[PDB]
RNA sequence: CUUCACACAUGCUACAAUGGCCGGUACAAAGGGCUGCGAUGCCGCGAGGUUAAGCGAAUCCUUAAAAGCCGGUCUCAGUUCGGAUCGGGGUCUGCAACUCGACCCCGUGAAGUCGGAGUCGCUAGUAAUCGCAGAUCAGCAACGCUGCGGUGAAUACGUUCC
């Protein structure tokens, strides 16, 4: 029972299980289930082949998921980098890009302490 | 050497979600094998910054 | 100005300094201080000497810098790795 | 009575003859053998390939593979001569035809983010090689009964004399290139 | 004035089941409002947009308090915990939102599984925890400050030691 990835964690309800798709969160999962017809309170174990085929087509009909979405994100980042903008410069330097504070924080953009 | 070395290898049946059905002989799976995608349904077998600015404005 | 009811924002002195040249030729560097002006799909091929606080930097609007600001290509601060 | 074999013998043999002006039917290329190996690395470490490779290559192919042992010693890999490092099987005959069919038809498309095998991975004589990364698309194995994942690479040896001839043969057989 | 190999200090959010999410439902005080508050209705998933009743106000708006109670689900997992970072698309204020604003939506889902030596506050409507309001203010304060209420403990033998 695979959509693109495995997406069949052992004994998960369908709305939560769908979030394991890279590109679907809770809201996307809720509208997927509402659109197809499968109820949220239903385990991924008890999913039929026809239910799977219904919810399969509808994700590439509308949404964007593993692979192409991951390509588009890095495409945007790379475009910013070689266009020569301020955000791209900060992407190259490995610094926060949305105007954060770098005096005492930014420990996610930077790694752990380097202890000069 | 073929006494008790190779696994079972007997006629099976492949059925796909689209409906493309054929049959060969596979391993341990006893009879029919049900698949979701095949070579007859999978894609790749079946086939502007200024634009965005103007469609925004 | 950053809301889809008023369109983009360019300074009038910058617009009337580019639209009375692009109609005939790709004018050379336009010395300007208007970092806050967004690049419209008419600055293509032009070049601007944008102020950075101490001097003017030439920037060539090619194709993809059509939604950003003139200032984004004129860095103001200088940092070069304490050590 | 492998359907890929009869489709070959029925259309591919004379399609290739129409393409390349073979004056003798003995010159028509064909696939002679298909070789699959795992190429394990945990030889010095944990010494387990008896099931990591043997007990699943059996499932993918249908015959027990052979265990390969290092020919010399390398210190940078902790490799000592004579210990099991690779597991290889040689498919040939109708089993090879059936494996090629079962691959191209239902296994190869199942690869996640599959966009088409490269057509430039020929050897220069007509022999094609490509690799995988896991106990996926082969439905024969179950992820519920596997240890750590591991890939393989497959060699498709042909009687073709040139890369273009081999590529034409594989395209006719049903290998999706791009 | 917002820099950033680092260091310190004060805080907020967490590391979950005395919990998270969903549905229904009860109970405050103290304040603000004409360059203002916008009830109602219509549009929008939402931030919001438009019309516009009333109101210099114990009469209008602010005004839905939240923890709480009932039911359902999740079943101990780096998770339906956590919400940083980043991608896309927007709203509003403002001549102007790149440097350098807040907020909304979709996606992304990091460290973190209770914290070394050490160190801080508190003796009762207190500590702990939950919301609300104001000043500054075009916007930025639901992490600061000054206040307001809700729920509501455990201990004190004693003066040897600091
Ligand atoms: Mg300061
Ligand atoms: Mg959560
Ligand atoms: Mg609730
Ligand atoms: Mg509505
Ligand atoms: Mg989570
Ligand atoms: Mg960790
Ligand atoms: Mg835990
Ligand atoms: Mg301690
Ligand atoms: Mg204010
Ligand atoms: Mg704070
Ligand atoms: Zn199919």
């Amino acid at each position: 029972a695979r959509l693109v990835g495995v997406d069949l964690p052992r004994d998960k309800r369908m709305e939560v299980a769908l979030t394991y798709i890279f590109g679907i969160g809770r809201t996307r999962s809720n509208e997927i289930l509402a659109a197809t017809g499968i109820d949220r309170d239903l385990r991924t174990r008890d999913l039929t082949e026809e239910q799977l085929i219904h919810l399969r087509d509808y994700i590439e009909a509308n949404l964007k998921v593993e692979g192409d979405l991951r390509r588009e994100v890095q495409a945007d980042i790379r475009r910013k980098i070689e266009i020569g903008c301020y955000q791209g410069l900060r992407h190259r330097r490995g610094m926060p890009v949305r105007g954060q504070r770098t005096k005492t924080n930014a420990r996610t953009r930077k790694g752990p302490k380097r202890t000069i | 050497m073929k006494s008790d070395i190779h696994p079972a290898y007997e006629e099976t049946t492949v059925v796909c979600g689209c409906g493309n059905t054929f049959q060969t002989r596979s391993t341990k799976p006893g009879g029919r094998i049900v698949v979701e995608v095949c070579s007859q349904c999978h894609p790749f077998y079946t086939g502007g910054r200024v634009a965005r600015f103007e469609k925004r404005y | 100005p950053r809301s889809l009811k008023k369109g983009p924002f360019v300074d009038e002195h910058l617009l009337k300094k580019v639209d009375v040249q692009n109609e005939k030729n790709t004018k050379q560097v336009i010395k300007t201080w208007s970092r806050r002006s967004t690049i419209i799909p008419d600055f293509i091929g032009h070049t601007f000497a944008v102020h950075d606080g101490r001097k003017h930097v030439p920037v060539f609007v090619t194709e993809s810098m059509v939604g950003h600001k003139l200032g984004e290509f004129a860095p103001t601060r200088t940092f070069k790795g304490h050590i | 009575q492998p359907r890929l074999k009869e489709r070959y013998r029925s259309e591919i043999r004379d399609a290739l003859r129409k393409q390349f002006g073979y004056g003798n039917v003995m010159q028509i290329p064909t696939v002679t053998k298909v070789v699959v190996n795992m190429g394990v690395g945990e030889a010095a470490r944990d010494a387990k390939l008896i099931n990591g490779a043997v007990n699943d290559l059996a499932l993918i192919t249908g015959q027990k593979p052979e265990v390969r042992r290092a020919r010399k010693s390398i210190a940078q890999f902790k490799l000592r001569e004579g210990m099991p490092v690779g597991v290889r099987v040689t498919l040939r005959g109708d089993r090879m035809w059936e494996f090629l069919d079962r691959l191209t038809s239902i296994a190869l498309p199942r690869i996640r983010d599959f966009r088409g095998l490269s057509p430039k991975q020929f050897d220069g004589v007509g022999n094609y090689t490509f690799g995988l990364a896991e106990q996926a698309v082969f439905h024969e194995v179950d992820v519920d009964k596997i240890d750590r994942v591991r890939g393989m690479d497959i060699n498709v040896v042909t009687s073709a004399a040139t890369d273009d001839e081999g590529r034409a043969l594989l395209r006719a057989l049903g290998f999706p290139f791009k």
